[PDB]
């Protein structure tokens, strides 16, 4: 009874199908759920957390805590570069193994805004100024302190603030075609008698709320 | 939307492939067996380790192919072959021969299937007297470090369903596994080192990331 | 701008400008009543478990890789809370952890303080197994190393992999706090009870691990003190055991 | 007519499926049911019945009625042990073949409360006192009458009551990690002239209403 | 009341511990931490206060 007609696709196993299946243990009442703290609904809750960037990824110190410390030297060098990098999460070595980088490497297309925080870890007696500069994608990195001043920049006085924040708006993926960030000595570091001479800066990266990902794929790390 | 937990974890994968004969002189080659856990599939293992506690149902599909052994005898005319796929819950009897009594126990759910039809499929619920599974355990079994007995999920066994004095044949089974209705708790950092064995977290020390030329180096812009 | 806090017959002093991390948004509390109504009746001590216990200070020098403690059993010799660990078969509790430094304005350095649930650790030999003594020594801290370790049955404790096989810059995923000698010297973390069952036995399972890790080493000059002391104080919260009657 | 499309799983035989089947004897009206006394809806109605425990399961008397009798001896022994066992239904030999034990061995996970009754089968002239003591799981069994008094216990006067009852609340399953019960001579048994000297105790076990079972499996006894 | 009279550049931590009558004095820093105590950071506060409740004599 009930005349019926089989269509193409019958009796195939499609690895991504979605069908009701027969239970092998129907007479078994399951343990009820517990209210465990710390539940997750979405992977973007992991990428919105700050993590420390290994900005000092040069030879001889890829296996020490020193990889995370930007060196600030003593004396008068008030126009020299402190650091610089291209902003390319997912592809570039300095951003590749962070919490944000590890997520982005599961997807073939992504886009959003990024947040960078810088923190000064010197003694409370040290004072000085840094110049933090941002170049957009398609622009060359500045070569001097003066042309970095002629673009988008902030002047950061560490005797007043211990930390600075930046939000970068046009991030996508695929000799890069990406924006960059650089830091310059505006003045030099000045200390009283009896304080350590050298010091360090640390970088933290995170994602802002408008971040999106597409086309789940396999990661290239295991 | 593609970063939700369900779209990230609920995907099918081949986790075990095994071979078994109808006649042999080893008697362990007469059936195939697998213990259910998610630690010998390296790509699923890593995605599962981003969380500390998990809860899911299982769906298992079986792809089964046969062959006449190249031994000698031709001109045969055989009906299609029948197979038995048995699931053993935690706390069940385990067979040791293909003629054992446990292949007939009323509380081990079982599937009977003959070749030529659609591939067989069973659905297993969340089976634990605890409230969630754990990917990480900082304890002792009662003594093995890192192993707790609440993570038992059962076993699968496959044999041929012939009568007496069968003809020689060799079969291969592939098991496709998929978690469903998933919930996760307490996110973790991603595994940075390669896995060494299937029961521990043992590892050899690894570099934090790869090097570049200097702390100022940015590649020339196109 | 100083507050004085008394729990039981204990008193400590903190600054009212403190910042407090509640681990996942959840304060500690009793499993309410009726998970296991009939023959699972609990009891609660509330006598001298709610009180400040202070461990020995540790010494932060120029080359200090870090320190870790396991919870519980860092408190298995601590008065009544430790007695209850032997008398009762099952228990549970949350904690409040205070970490403090004593330093001057002529010192400098930076610490991460993190509380990690289920911190399962790896062996120094890849086909080996870890010993019970190498995981903890009670109220004495274990030490991280600055290079990779050897020897049998020891945790592989190179500090960049934190003994767990991850990158140590990514531990900020857990409940954590930063101590920058320039701006603050204290940290409070309130941890609830986190398990996949409601109660458990407190001797063969380590619920969580407290780690303290310098990211910028201590520096001083001419005639300052050559070390800085760190002090850890713990108050158990809402402890609860199986009834004995 | 009616375009139709066959899905994977078509034409398979799943041993636990649930489908309507064609009747081979449609023109046959069945005998109506009779109201037979003693109908059963659930196996937990069998486990809630008391049955006699073979507490005396030592050598030389595993095939006699003596296996069920706890011996009470004559004279003055007022601090010695009478009996003791771990409370482990399903696994332990003394509880394994009772009505409760036989049911529990069909399931791989179970939990609830248990009821133990003790009955004194001596002459109506005998008087004395026993101490019945309970240790929780994870505690050692008491070694003396005094430390059994320092835990949870009841003092049972057989000149006043012929039977005692105990209810044990935290029972689950898998050098045991289980609770135990022990009995001690508080005073010794006192009789007049012309009464038998020795006597016996009997144990009955049962389940309380809150008992649950999961994952039907095969029993290990046939 | 306890008051720290050092220079404004000095930092560090002390552990202040109280044992009730009938208890022995702690022998180490760890068992003093296991009782009633306060951790006092002199880079944050210059003074600490304690109130002791059961005082009598012979």
């Amino acid at each position: 009874g009930l005349p019926v007609m089989n269509t193409p696709g019958s009796n195939q196993f499609l690895t991504s199908d979605d069908f009701q299946s027969p239970s092998a243990m129907p007479q078994f009442d399951v343990t009820p759920e517990l209210n465990i703290p710390g539940e997750v609904q979405n992977l973007m809750e992991i990428a919105e957390v700050d993590s420390v960037v290994p900005v000092n990824n040069v030879e001889g110190k890829l296996d020490t805590m020193e990889i995370y410390r930007i060196p600030v030297q003593s004396g008068n060098h008030q126009s020299s570069q402190v650091f610089g990098f291209q902003v390319q999460p997912g592809l570039d070595n300095v951003f590749k193994h962070t919490l944000l980088g590890e997520i982005l490497n599961y997807y073939a297309h992504w886009s959003g805004s990024i947040k960078l925080t810088f923190v000064f870890c010197g003694s409370a007696m040290a004072t000085g100024k840094f110049l933090l500069a941002y170049a957009p994608p398609g622009a060359n990195a500045p070569k001097s302190r003066k042309d970095a001043m002629l673009g988008t920049h902030i002047i950061w006085d560490v005797g007043l603030q211990s930390s600075c924040v930046l939000c970068i708006p046009w991030i996508s993926q695929t000799y890069t075609s990406a924006g960059n960030v650089t830091c310059w000595y505006q003045t030099g570091i000045v200390v009283p008698a009896g304080t350590p001479t050298s010091c360090s800066i640390m970088c933290f990266v995170s994602a802002c709320n408008d971040f999106s990902v597409r086309l789940l794929k396999d990661t290239p790390f295991i | 939307s593609e970063s939700s937990i369900e779209n990230f974890l609920c995907r099918s994968a081949c986790v075990y492939m095994g071979e078994y004969h109808t006649t042999n002189t080893d008697t362990s080659k007469l059936f195939a067996s697998w213990t259910i856990n998610a630690r010998r599939m390296v790509q699923m293992r890593r995605k599962l380790e981003l969380f500390t506690y998990v809860r899911f149902d299982m769906e298992v599909t079986f792809v089964i192919t046969s062959k006449q052994d190249q031994g000698t005898q031709l001109g045969q005319d055989m009906p299609p072959l029948t197979h038995q796929i048995m699931y053993i819950p935690p706390g069940g009897p385990i067979p040791k021969s293909v003629t054992d009594y446990t292949w007939q126990t009323s509380t081990n759910p079982s599937i009977f299937w003959t070749e030529g039809n659609a591939p067989p499929r069973m659905s297993i619920p969340f089976i634990s007297i605890g409230n969630a599974y754990s990917n990480f355990y900082d304890g002792w079994s009662h003594g093995v470090y890192g192993y707790n007995t609440l993570n038992h999920m059962g076993q699968i066994y496959v044999r041929h369903v012939n009568g007496s004095s069968p003809l020689p044949m060799t079969s291969t089974v592939r098991m496709y596994f998929k978690p469903k209705h998933v919930k996760v708790w307490v996110p973790r950092p991603p595994r940075l080192c390669q896995y060494k064995n299937a029961s521990t977290v043992n590892f050899t020390p690894t570099n934090i990331t790869e090097k570049r030329q200097s702390i100022n180096y940015i590649p020339e812009t196109v | 701008r100083v507050r004085s806090i008394t729990l039981g017959n204990s008193t400590i002093t903190t600054q009212e400008s403190a910042n407090v991390v509640v681990a996942y948004g959840r304060w500690p509390e009793y499993l309410k009543d009726n998970e296991a109504t009939a023959e699972d009746q609990p009891t609660q001590p509330d006598v001298a478990t709610c009180r400040f216990y202070t461990l020995e200070s540790v010494t932060w020098e120029r080359d200090s890789p870090g320190w870790w403690w396991k919870f519980p059993d860092a408190l298995k010799d601590m008065g009544l809370f430790g007695q209850n660990m032997y008398y009762h078969y099952l228990g549970r509790a949350g904690y409040t952890i205070h970490v403090q430094c004593n330093a001057s304005k002529f010192h400098q350095g930076c610490l991460m303080v993190v509380c990690v649930p289920e911190a399962e650790m790896g062996c120094s030999q890849v086909d080996g197994t870890v010993n019970e003594h190498s995981l903890s020594e009670g109220e004495t801290a274990k030490k991280f190393a600055s290079t990779s370790t050897n020897g049998t049955n020891t945790v592989q404790s190179i500090v960049t992999n934190a003994g767990m096989g991850v990158g140590v810059g990514n531990l900020t995923i857990f409940p954590h706090q930063w101590i920058n000698l320039r701006t603050n010297n204290c940290a409070t973390i309130v941890m609830p009870y986190i398990n996949n069952v409601p109660m458990d036995n407190m001797f063969r399972h380590h619920n969580f691990t407290l780690m303290i890790i310098p990211f910028v080493p201590l520096d001083y000059s001419s005639d300052s003190s050559t070390y800085v002391p760190i002090t850890v104080t713990v108050a158990p919260m809402c402890a609860e055991y199986n009834g004995l009657r």
